[PDB]
RNA sequence: CAUCCAAGGAAGGCAGCAGGCGCGCAAAUUACCCAAUCCUAAUUCAGGGAGGUAGUGACAAUAAAUAACGAUACAGGUUGUAUUGGAAUGAGUACAAUGUAAAUACCUUAACGAGGAACAAUUGGAGGGCAAGUCUGGUGCCAGCAGCCGCGGUAAUUCCAGCUCCAAUAGCGUAUAUUAAAGUUGUUGCAGUUAAAAAGCUCGUAGUUGAACUUUGGGCCCGGUUGG
RNA sequence: AUCUGGUUGAUCCUGCCAGUAGUCAUAUGCUUGUCUCAAAGAUUAAGCCAUGCAUGUCUAAGUAUAAGCAAAUACAGU
C-alpha cells in the first residue's frame, strides 16, 4: 500500500529537509517523534 | 594431601595416553561396517517430483562404482562396492503411497533427496513428504540433482538454477550448504564416497528397541512365521514382545544364531491389563466462532428445573486450590482403573528399564538370525514379496503392552486452520504403532495440584496438552496427528506434532459451565440481578457457589427476592448496567479408551 | 611465494558515537554537498589529520633547517596546486587554519554545479556516474575527483554522449520508431 | 604401527601437490600449463605439483548503484505537500574484436534490457548512562526483559504486537583474548594518623648514596655567518 | 593530551563493578547488486593414510652392424 522509501544518497537529502526545514518547536525544545 | 605440580614429562604422558583411549573407541564403533563380514548401510531414495524416476538415480551411482558387474523388475537391492569395501542395501519406495514412504524412511541411515531443475516441488505433496520426515526423525541426509542438463543454454545459466535449489534445501536442513550434481563424474563419485565411508546418526527411540529388516519370510504349521535378517538395535530377547506395523504384537518362541533360544516363557503374554459434512462443518465454524468469544457459557430456560439438569456438576472455589480426589468413586469413571498400570515417577523407571533391556539382550547388533514367530495364519493373506515391498520387525519394552493415561504436547501443523472439536476421534502415530484416539485438550501450566481446565477446542495458537487412555512408550518418541480424507490426493489430512510427555494419572481435567445474568438495580450496599435463574427454589439451592463479574470483581448471593427468581448480592465495589455477573459450576472428565489402527 | 602486495585503510571513526552536536554538523555538510553516507566525512578528517601532523612535526624544528624547507616547500606546493590552499596564504602556519569545508569545494561533483552543466549537487552526481562529463579527453565517472586549478577550463560533455553531440539514447530511439510505425500506418 | 599371500614368502614411511579418516569453536579442486620467473643436464631444443592459470573464498583492504528533472493543484516567503509528462543509464543478456599457452573475466561495442522503476537494504534500538514515543491494543509478579541501576500484581515511558522515530549502512550484531580509558603498577607519575598499607627495639654485611679546595682575570691581531 | 551510571535521608571522599573506542585477532549469527586486490588444516593430534603425480639428462664434438627408419666397400643422415 504505502510506497516505498529511497536508499542512499536520497535517504539523506530526504532527512535534511525533515529536521532544517519542517521542524516542529514545541516550546523552543524542537522534538523528532512527538506523540500525537 | 600434599598439592602436586605436575612436571613436563607427565604433562606429555597423561595426553598422549587419553588420546590413545579416543582412537580406540572410533574403532570400537566403525567395526560394525567393517568389511565383508560387517552390516550393509540402508539406503533410501526418494525423488520430490514425479518426472524424476528413482531408478535413473541409482544408475547415475554405480557408474562411478567403476564395476560393470555391478549393473531388476524389484525394489530392493544388495550390491558391494569392492572399490570402497562396502556392502549397500537400496530400498524404493511406491511414491504412490504416501504412508509407505513414511515407513521406508523409517528405518534408513541415509535419505537420498531427489530435485528436479525442470520443475517446481509441488506445495500439496512434495513439501508434506520433507516436512513429515523431519518430524518423525532422520538419520542422515543428501540433496541430490540428476537431470540439471535439461534447461542449458550455456553452464552459467545451470548454475543459476542450482543456485535456487540449494537455498530451498537448506531451509529444510540448515547444516547442508551443498547440491550435488550427478551429471559430473567428480559429484556423482563424491556421493557414493559419503555413503560408504561415513556413519549416520542415531536415531534415539529406534535404537533404544531392536529393529531388523526381513531378508526372507516363510511359513511353517497353528501357524509359525519364521524371518531372518540382521539385528540393528540395542538387541533382541526371547521373552520380550515384537510389533509388527500393519498386523500388531506377536510372541516369538525361538531365536538361533545362522547356538538356539527358545522362549523360556517366564516371561508376559499377549494381554493388556494388570450432506452430514455440510452441517457438521458449519456447526464447528459457528460452534467455535462463538466459544472464541463466548467460552462455555450455557443458558438455562423457562419451564425447566436448574437442579436435574444440573445436579451432577460440584462447583468449586479455584482449580489451583481444589482438593479434588484422584480415584473418586463417581460412577462416570470408566470400569477400569485398578486395571490399569500407573507409575510414579516416569524418569527413574523409564531409565531403570533401558539399563536393564540392553544388559539382558541376547542377540545384538550385526548378529545374523533367524526367528520364529507364533503367527495367526489367516493373516498370511496379507504377506506380500520382501523383495518388492519392505517388512520389518520391532522388538518391545516391557510393560509397552499395558494400557495408561499418557498425555502428549500438541501444536497446528504449518497451516491447519480449521477448528478441532476436543471429543473428535484423531489417530496417532508415535514410535511405529499408531491409534485412534479421542483426546482432550487443555493449557500446559504449572498447578501444584495437577488440576487443569478442560478445553472445548484446540488453541489457534499456544502450544496445550492432550490426553487419553493408551500403551506407554518409555522412548518419548516423537508423535504424528492426522485423520484419514479419502478425497485427498494421498488419502490423508496432516493436523499437528507433538511429543509423548509421560504417563500420569493424577493429571485431573475439570469440564467448566458458565451461568450469567444482568445486574439493573443498584444500591450502595447491595445489586439485585436478573434472569440467571427462575424459580426461588434454584436460587437457594445453589446459594453457597460464589460470584464473579467479567471485569473481575467477586460477589455472593444474599437471598432469593420474590417469586420470579430474582436475587439480591453484593460486591466489592461500584457496579454498572454494563456489567455482566457469572458464576461456573465444574465436572470431572475421564480419558475415553482407544483403539488399533490400519 | 611472491613479494606481499600492501594496502592501507583510509578512515576513521569518532570515538564518542551519541555526540548531539557532532550529529547536526554533519548532516548540514551531507545536504548541501550531496554526499551518501557519514563515511566520505570521515575520509576527508582522516586526511587533514594527516597533513596537521606533518606540519605541525616541522615547525618544532629551526627556521632555515634543510629539512623544513625541502619538505615544507614541498607540501605548500601541492596544496595550492589542488586549490586549497590560497595563493595568498603561501605559509606553513596557515596550512595548520584549513578545514574540511576546504577540501569539499574542490571534489568534481561540486565543480560541475558551480559551472552550471547541472542544476543541482544531486543532478550533479547521477551526469557523472552515468559518463556524461569529460575532463579534456578522458570520460571520468568518480564523483570525488579532485579537480586541479588547470582542469577547471576542461570540464564539458564527453563527445560520445547526446548533451556532447552523439545519438539520441536507447529511449528516445525507441519512442521515436513506434510512433512511427504508427504514423507509418 | 600396518599391507598382500597359494601360508612357503614379499613389501612399507604425504610435517611435497591434490585427496581421505580422526580431532575440534576452527580452514578450498583427486582441475589446466611450462607462455612468464628461474633452476638442472652431455644441453638454444629435454625436464620441473619449483612456479604460473583458473575453481572455492563477506579473513582483511580500495572505489562505488538502489533515481534525476519538468508541468498542474494547494500552501508559503523561490521553499514545502500531492494529479500528470518526456528524457538518462547499468545490473543482466549478446554478434564481434581484444585479452590468453588455450580459455574465463576486466577494458571496448552492434542488437536487447525501468513506473508500486516488484530491477522492492538491511542490522540493532526508542527510562538513564546514550541519538530517538505522556501513541494504541494485549497480559497478570506470570511469561518475560535486563552488561549496570532496574521494570512488571489490570490503571506497563522497559514484557508482546501495530504505527511512528533514531543510529551505522552493503554491511550490522554476539562470545573470548588483548591495547587505550588506568596517575587502578606510578622512571616521567600513586598511596601508607583516622579509608588497604611504617616491621616491638637496636646493632650490622652485601646494595644504593656521600662536605669544601688546585689557571682566574686582562690586553692585541686575524676572523666566518646574519641582519640592516 | 576528553570520560559517564551504581553505597546516602541528603553531602564530600576512598575504591571497585558496568558502560565507551580499536585490533594485517579468531569464531559465529542475520543480510548480500558492481570494479580492483587478496589470506586460507598453525592453535586440538610432529595423529593415521586408499589412489595418481612431484628428478632426470645429448651436442658438429665419449661408445652404433637395432636383424629401427630414411635415403664415401672401415665408418659417415636420423
Amino acid at each position: 500500500e504505502k510506497p516505498k522509501k529511497p536508499k542512499g544518497r536520497a535517504y539523506k537529502r530526504l532527512l535534511y529537509t525533515r529536521r532544517f526545514v519542517n521542524v516542529t518547536l514545541v516550546n523552543g525544545k524542537r522534538r523528532m517523534n512527538p506523540g500525537p | 594431601k600434599p598439592d602436586k605440580q605436575v612436571s613436563k614429562l607427565q604433562r606429555k604422558n597423561k595426553a598422549k595416553q587419553l588420546r590413545a583411549q579416543r582412537i580406540l573407541d572410533s574403532i570400537e564403533n566403525r567395526k560394525l561396517f567393517e568389511g565383508k563380514n560387517g552390516a550393509a548401510k540402508i539406503i533410501t531414495i526418494v525423488p520430490l517430483v514425479n518426472d524424476l524416476d528413482p531408478l535413473d538415480i541409482l544408475y547415475k551411482l554405480l557408474k562411478c562404482a567403476d564395476d560393470e558387474g555391478i549393473m531388476d523388475s524389484k525394489r530392493i537391492f544388495n550390491v558391494h562396492i569392492k572399490k570402497f569395501k562396502s556392502n549397500l542395501k537400496i530400498i524404493i519406495p511406491d511414491m504412490t503411497n504416501f504412508l509407505n514412504i513414511l515407513d521406508c524412511a523409517k528405518v534408513a541411515d541415509f535419505v537420498v533427496f531427489g530435485l528436479s531443475g525442470v520443475q517446481e516441488v509441488d506445495e500439496e505433496f512434495g513439501e508434506q513428504i520433507i516436512r513429515a520426515l523431519e518430524l518423525q526423525g532422520i538419520a542422515s541426509y543428501i540433496g541430490v540433482i540428476s537431470n540439471l542438463s535439461a534447461v542449458h543454454e550455456k553452464e552459467k545459466f545451470q548454475l543459476d538454477v542450482k543456485q535456487s535449489l540449494e537455498s530451498y534445501f537448506k531451509h529444510f536442513f540448515p547444516s547442508e550448504e551443498r547440491v550435488y550434481n550427478l551429471e559430473k563424474n567428480s559429484d556423482a563419485l563424491n556421493v557414493l564416497r559419503t555413503l560408504c565411508q561415513r556413519l549416520p546418526r542415531s536415531i534415539n527411540w529406534r535404537d533404544n528397541r531392536g529393529y531388523v529388516v526381513a531378508d526372507f519370510v516363510d511359513f511353517v504349521e497353528s501357524g509359525d512365521l519364521v524371518i531372518e535378517g540382521t539385528v540393528r538395535g540395542i538387541g533382541f530377547n526371547a521373552n520380550r514382545l515384537v510389533h509388527i506395523p500393519d498386523f500388531g504384537d506377536f510372541q516369538l518362541n525361538k531365536i538361533e544364531k545362522i547356538t538356539v533360544f527358545e522362549s523360556n516363557m517366564n516371561r508376559d503374554t499377549l494381554d493388556e491389563y494388570a450432506e452430514e459434512e455440510e452441517r457438521q462443518l458449519r456447526e464447528f465454524r459457528d460452534m467455535e466462532k462463538e466459544d472464541r468469544e463466548f467460552p462455555d457459557e450455557i443458558e438455562l430456560e423457562p419451564s425447566e428445573s436448574a437442579i436435574e439438569r444440573l445436579k451432577r456438576y460440584r462447583g468449586l472455589k479455584n482449580l489451583y486450590n481444589c482438593d479434588w480426589q484422584v480415584d473418586e468413586k463417581d460412577p462416570s469413571s470408566p470400569a477400569e482403573w485398578k486395571r490399569l498400570l500407573r507409575i510414579g515417577n516416569y524418569k527413574n523407571t523409564k531409565n531403570r528399564i533401558i539399563k536393564e533391556t540392553k544388559n539382558e539382550a541376547q542377540a545384538i547388533a550385526g548378529d545374523r538370525i533367524r526367528m520364529f514367530i507364533r503367527f495367526p495364519k489367516f493373516l498370511l493373506e496379507k504377506i506380500q514379496d520382501p523383495k518388492q515391498l519392505l517388512f520389518a520387525v520391532y522388538g518391545l519394552l516391557l510393560h509397552e503392552h499395558k494400557n495408561a493415561v499418557v498425555n502428549f504436547s500438541l501444536q497446528r501443523w504449518e497451516q491447519y486452520d480449521k477448528p478441532v472439536p476436543s471429543q473428535e476421534p484423531i489417530v496417532v502415530q508415535y514410535g511405529v504403532r499408531r491409534y485412534t484416539i479421542q483426546p482432550l485438550f487443555s493449557q500446559g501450566s504449572n498447578s501444584p495440584n495437577n488440576v487443569h481446565k478442560y478445553e472445548r477446542f484446540l488453541h489457534p495458537d499456544t502450544v496445550s496438552v492432550a490426553t487419553c487412555i493408551a500403551p506407554v512408550d518409555f522412548t518419548q518418541s516423537p508423535a504424528i496427528f492426522f485423520k484419514p480424507s479419502p478425497t485427498d490426493a494421498k488419502n490423508i489430512e496432516l493436523i499437528g506434532h507433538g511429543t509423548f510427555l509421560n504417563a500420569d494419572h493424577s493429571r485431573i481435567l475439570a469440564k467448566r459451565a458458565i451461568l450469567t445474568g444482568h445486574p439493573f438495580r443498584f444500591h450502595k450496599t447491595v445489586v439485585t440481578v436478573r434472569y440467571m435463574f427462575f424459580r426461588p427454589e434454584d436460587v437457594e439451592w445453589f446459594k453457597s457457589i460464589p460470584l464473579f463479574t467479567k471485569s473481575g470483581r467477586s460477589g455472593f448471593i444474599k437471598e432469593s427476592l420474590g417469586t420470579h427468581g430474582y436475587f439480591k448480592a453484593t460486591f466489592d465495589g461500584k457496579l454498572s448496567a454494563q456489567d455482566v455477573v457469572a458464576m461456573s459450576l465444574y465436572k470431572r472428565m475421564w480419558p475415553m479408551p482407544s483403539l488399533p489402527w490400519n | 611465494p611472491r613479494a606481499p602486495r600492501t594496502y592501507s585503510k583510509t578512515y576513521s571513526t569518532p570515538k564518542r558515537p551519541y555526540e548531539s552536536s557532532r550529529l547536526d554538523a554533519e548532516l548540514k555538510l551531507a545536504g548541501e554537498f550531496g554526499l551518501k553516507n557519514k563515511k566520505e566525512i570521515y575520509r576527508i578528517s582522516f586526511q587533514l589529520s594527516k597533513i596537521r601532523r606533518a606540519a605541525r612535526d616541522l615547525l618544532t624544528r629551526d627556521e632555515k633547517d634543510p629539512k623544513r624547507l625541502f619538505e615544507g616547500n614541498a607540501l605548500i606546493r601541492r596544496l595550492v596546486r589542488v586549490g586549497v590552499l590560497s595563493e595568498d596564504k603561501k605559509k606553513l602556519d596557515y596550512v595548520l587554519a584549513l578545514k574540511v569545508e576546504d577540501f569539499l569545494e574542490r571534489r568534481l561533483q561540486t565543480q560541475v554545479y558551480k559551472l552550471g552543466l547541472a542544476k543541482s549537487v544531486h543532478h550533479a552526481r547521477v551526469l557523472i556516474t552515468q559518463r556524461h562529463i569529460a575532463v579534456g579527453k578522458q570520460i571520468v565517472n568518480i564523483p570525488s575527483f579532485m579537480v586541479r586549478l588547470d582542469s577547471e577550463k576542461h570540464i564539458d560533455f564527453a563527445p560520445t554522449s547526446p548533451f556532447g553531440g552523439a545519438r539520441p539514447g536507447r529511449v528516445a530511439r525507441r519512442n521515436a520508431a513506434r510512433k512511427a510505425e504508427a504514423s507509418g500506418e
